[PDB]
């Protein structure tokens, strides 16, 4: 039961009418707790998890100011980046960054992250040591030199060991029922005759939390890695997740196939067959 | 570095004809973030479509969930129609009760 | 809710 507070930030230099110049969504593990954005310089904030109703008004008023200041700073940085990469005005460009901290069961800090991308590609990453940076090119190497000359990671560590920990601790307490849980998958195999006369076996997993899961089909003396159709894990919209993996198999050979489900809420993997 | 959306249409709960449910359209793996998403019942746009906030994954691509209330039957068809700047034309994905 | 100037 390790836990993370994560924020996913996006700044857009020339967004469409009505679209955000700046947006960030905050999560604890796989549960979203808020939306912040700035549209035409107007900041807005919305709660997204029930425990956020326990926050004092001062939380939202400090947050509003953070949104305004972050949105302007990100816009300024998009302007500088356009210049250093000698790109054209009039085009829209994207600056993204992820901020997180992670604690263990005893609430001990285990790690933290700060990483940024420009136009969908890695730009700069803070290393595991929380003191040095990794760049990808000569523009981001300038950034690294600035941040290291300035000691800027000191102020990021002060954020990690200050407000990131504060909020992670408070949210895990106020949202304990939602957050300190693992819901195991409920799984079954569905059976679908095909026109050609063979069969689809679709192994389903529903109702699980958190999202991380593995579904695997195995025959017996055969590996089915390249035969499986696997959908990307997907939200049910009620806080749980679902997934399936399918294989096409000969009619009358269904009992040779086994679906295995691995999830942190299970004590041992489920092994499932088409029961019939 | 544009990335094309992947689209999945599915129900929140296993479908049973005549029983209220929620229809999901989950759109992932796209960049840049501007996206247009509609849902349609028997060829008619559904106005009451809710959108989650957009977020993004480890590889920086965006994702978003569109959802609406629905009661599946034997004779109604549902679609999700998506347009992104990586696409010359919109793509429609229909709901399949088996997927 | 933190931001570093990259340039
Ligand atoms: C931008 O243009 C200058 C002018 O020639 C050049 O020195 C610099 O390398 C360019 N930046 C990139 C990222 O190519
Ligand atoms: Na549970």
């Amino acid at each position: 039961g390790s836990h993370s507070l994560r924020y996913f930030h996006t700044a857009v230099s020339r967004p469409g009418r009505g679209e955000p110049q700046y947006i960030s969504v905050g999560y604890v593990d796989d549960v979203q707790f808020q939306r912040c954005d700035s549209i035409e310089e107007i900041p807005r904030m919305e709660p997204r998890a029930p425990w956020m109703e326990k926050e004092r008004p001062e939380y939202w008023k400090e947050l509003k100011l953070k949104v305004k200041n972050i949105a302007q700073s990100a816009r300024a940085n998009l302007r500088t980046l356009l210049r250093y990469y000698n790109q054209s005005e009039g085009g829209s460009h994207i600056l993204q960054w992820m901020v997180s901290c992670e604690v263990g069961p005893d609430m001990r800090l285990l790690g933290a992250h700060y990483q940024a991308a420009y136009d969908g590609s890695d730009y700069i990453t803070l290393n595991e040591d929380l003191s040095s940076w990794t760049a990808v090119d000569m523009v981001s190497q300038i950034t690294k030199s600035r941040l290291e000359s300035a000691g800027t990671a000191e102020y990021f560590r002060a954020y990690v060991e200050g407000e990131c920990l504060e909020l992670l601790h408070r949210f895990l307490r106020n949202g304990k029922e939602i957050l300190q849980r693992a819901d195991p998958p409920k799984a079954h195999v569905a059976h679908h005759p095909r026109p050609k006369g063979d069969v689809t076996l679709r192994c389903w997993a529903l109702g699980f939390y958190p999202a991380d899961i593995t579904l695997t089909w195995q025959k017996d003396e055969e590996d089915l890695t390249q035969d499986m159709e696997l959908v990307e894990t997907r939200p049910s919209g009620d806080g749980t997740f679902q997934k399936w993996a399918a294989v096409v198999v000969p009619s009358g050979e269904e009992q040779r196939y086994t679906c295995y489900v691995h999830h942190e809420g299970l004590t041992e993997p489920l092994a499932l067959k088409w029961r019939s | 570095i544009q990335k094309t959306p992947q689209i999945q249409v599915y129900s929140r709960h296993p479908p049973e004809n005549g029983k209220p449910n929620i229809l999901n359209c989950y759109v992932t793996q796209f960049h840049p973030p501007h996206i247009e998403i509609q849902m349609l019942k028997n060829g008619k746009k559904i106005p009451k479509v809710e959108m989650s906030d957009m977020s993004f994954s480890k590889d920086w691509s965006f994702y978003i969930l569109a959802h609406t209330e629905f009661t599946p039957t034997e004779t109604d068809t549902y679609a999700c129609r998506v347009k992104h700047d990586s696409m010359a034309e919109p793509k429609t994905v229909y709901w399949d009760r088996d997927m | 809710m933190f931001f570093i100037n990259v340039l």
